[PDB]
């Protein structure tokens, strides 16, 4: 069933840029779903994104843009100890030169580079490039 | 195809649409304020009704039910406008 | 004449006094009384807003705001036209408990209701603001900031009440709460 | 049928399971349903039949087995006969 | 798609974004449950109340109109019933497939409905035991279920 909301979500906007649909609705919603498309939103992957108010879950509503290659989720969030957080986007992102490996940590969810300035680890989400 | 203005869905294209499919979850049901003949006391019927609704008076019997809608009786009104 | 319609500790008498005045005004009023009588607030401020047009929020213990709402309509309608050049409307003075964190602890602590967290609070301030028009349903916005403008859809019945005032509940909750939001006057189904 | 009904009764009204006590119950004449089965062998159906037809008592020959009708009660257990005294909100009563 | 058989519908109510009470309405919170009370007392389940309450009578949803949902309102006065409601009926159902099982000893088909049915009442019970409405103790058994209906 709806196991984890991301992988949900992330899929169906992964899935849509694919086919250059210009915005997406995201069914079940979360804090979590705002909180990391809001990391998103900063380096440019996606648009505004404005959230309905179901009164029970929640629906999204992504303005897309034509920026983003792909989004996916780390579906056991793996706990990541700062040293393996290269080793990490070595093998998870296209190259040393973009791609943002969205986790969760201590101090809120973020981008792996504010994590590291901050020197922090955590909880691995997922990933957009 | 590529530009569906999903959040500002035209009115006609959310009623040709399944009840929590919607933007907003909402109901396709509702309550009407039945006269019927003989009394002129107004009880308030809810169309997916599923029992037999009995007049407040007494001896007349307004809404047969059946699979969706109630079935009125022969001859009386109703009154949707409302909320 | 000030103090007999608003005890909770605060006094500081400058509006509290002069609005608890004209509610006392109000009582010699046939059938406006008796159960204004019962009723009772508790603070009140003035308040700025963008156009220069102050506007007077009233606060209501909260038991008491489902008896306001009787009278509400009525209510502003008499005393915005005495105390005038200014918008009135009523919020129910509610409490909201601060989030039981590890750090602020549970040494003991009666839970915490959702009723009395946070979220629900700003929200029921909603509900009190745009009395009679009712919330059909919101949308909330993200700017490419991350600025959280929300926006209210509002429903029709009782619109032209409240269609004018608009800019004063955007100005409200702005002071109260610190969220910005412009109201809607949409469609229906 | 005269199981949700009777399950009512058990609950909230008065009654008197059997024999004896269900006779002296329509002896004092403060009884107006007794539930006999089929079971019941046929002089004592005959002789509660016409014992209660004097008082002016509905009877039931419930489609039962002596069983079906513990078993209705809540009972766990062999009944009869029985006497219904007074009704809870069970419209069991006509 | 349904715990226990392969049609994987939906047909469900849903409720506006709306909750505050519709105007008709007159009764208030008291009335209501006045109400809601008088029907419990005749003997009906807390989802029939829930009927009778909105197709003839008035109120779309008590939980809204009172301050609770009607199965608190009945068990703050004690009129709730002895078990779950929502438990007896597969209860009640199950002794029925029993019943004409022990008659047609053929019935392959009543021979899931039968086991299927005994599942979805364990199911049940073992939440009822951790959200501590039936004592720890309380199991099916065959013999003793007829009588708890
Ligand atoms: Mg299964």
């Amino acid at each position: 069933v709806r196991m984890n909301v991301l992988a949900d979500a992330l899929k169906s906007i992964n899935n849509a840029e694919k086919r250059g649909k210009r915005q997406v609705l995201i069914r079940p919603c979360s804090k979590v779903i705002v909180r990391f498309l809001t990391v998103m939103m900063k380096h440019g992957y996606i648009g505004e994104f404005e959230i309905i108010d179901d009164h029970r879950a929640g629906k999204i509503v992504v303005n897309l843009t034509g920026r983003l290659n792909k989004c996916g989720v780390i579906s056991p969030r793996f706990d990541v100890q700062l040293k393996d957080l290269e080793k990490w986007q070595n093998n998870l992102l296209p190259s040393r030169q973009f791609g943002f490996i969205v986790l969760t940590t201590s101090a809120g969810i973020m981008d792996h580079e504010e994590a590291r300035r901050k020197h922090t680890g955590g909880k691995i989400l997922g990933f957009f490039f | 195809p590529l530009a569906k203005d999903l959040l500002h869905p035209s009115p006609e294209e959310e009623k040709r649409k399944h009840k929590k499919k919607r933007l907003v979850q909402s109901p396709n049901s509702y309550f009407m304020d039945v006269k019927c003949p003989g009394c002129y006391k107004i009880t308030t019927v809810f169309s997916h009704a599923q029992t037999v609704v009995l007049c407040v008076g007494c001896s007349t019997v307004l809404c047969q039910p059946t699979g969706g809608k109630a079935r009125l009786t022969e001859g009386c009104s109703f009154r949707r406008k409302q909320h | 004449s000030a103090k007999i319609v608003k005890p909770n500790g605060e006094k500081p008498d400058e509006f509290e006094s002069g609005i608890s005045q004209a509610l006392l005004e109000l009582e010699m009023n046939s059938d406006l009384k008796a159960q204004l009588r019962e009723l009772n607030i508790t603070a009140a401020k003035e308040i700025e807003v963008g156009g220069g047009r102050k506007a007077i929020i009233i606060f209501v213990p909260v038991p008491q705001l489902k008896s306001f709402q009787k009278i509400q309509v009525r209510l502003v309608r008499e005393l915005e036209k005495k105390f005038s050049g200014k918008h009135v409307v009523f919020i129910a003075q509610r409490r909201i408990l601060p989030k039981p964190t590890r750090k602020s602890r549970t040494k003991n602590k009666q839970k915490r209701p959702r009723s009395r967290t946070l979220t629900a609070v700003h929200d029921a301030i909603l509900e009190d603001l745009v009395f009679p028009s009712e919330i059909v349903g919101k949308r909330i916005r993200v700017k490419l900031d991350g600025s959280r403008l929300i926006k209210v859809h509002l429903d029709k019945a009782q619109q032209n009440n409240v269609e004018h005032k608009v800019e004063t509940f955007s100005g409200v909750y702005k002071k109260l709460t610190g969220k910005d939001v412009n109201f809607e006057f949409p469609e229906f189904q | 049928s005269i199981n949700s009904r009777l399950q009512l009764v058990m609950k909230s009204g008065k009654y008197v399971l059997g024999y004896k006590q269900t006779l002296k119950m329509i002896r004092q004449g403060k009884a107006k349903l007794v539930i006999l089965a089929n079971n019941c062998p046929a002089l004592r159906k005959s002789e509660i039949e016409y014992y209660a037809m004097l008082a002016k008592t509905g009877v039931h020959h419930y489609s039962g087995n002596n069983i079906e009708l513990g078993t209705a009660c809540g009972k766990y257990y062999r009944v009869c006969t029985l006497a219904i005294i007074d009704p809870g909100d069970s419209d069991i009563i006509r | 798609g349904r715990m226990h058989a392969p049609g994987k519908g939906l047909s469900q109510s849903a409720l506006p974004y709306r909750r505050s009470v519709p105007t008709w309405l007159k009764l208030t919170s008291d009335d209501v449950k006045e109400q809601i009370y008088k029907l419990a007392k005749k003997g009906l389940t807390p989802s029939q109340i829930g009927v009778i309450l909105r197709d003839s009578h008035g109120v779309a949803q008590v939980r809204f109109v009172t301050g609770n949902k009607i199965l608190r309102i009945l068990k703050s006065k004690g009129l709730a019933p002895d078990l779950p409601e929502d438990l007896y009926h597969l209860i009640k159902k199950a002794v029925a497939v029993r019943k004409h099982l022990e008659r047609n000893r053929k019935d392959k088909d009543a021979k899931f409905r039968l086991i299927l049915i005994e599942s979805r009442i364990h199911r049940l019970a073992r939440y009822y035991k951790t959200k501590r409405v039936l004592p720890p103790n309380w199991k099916y058994e065959s013999s003793t279920a007829s009588a708890l209906v």
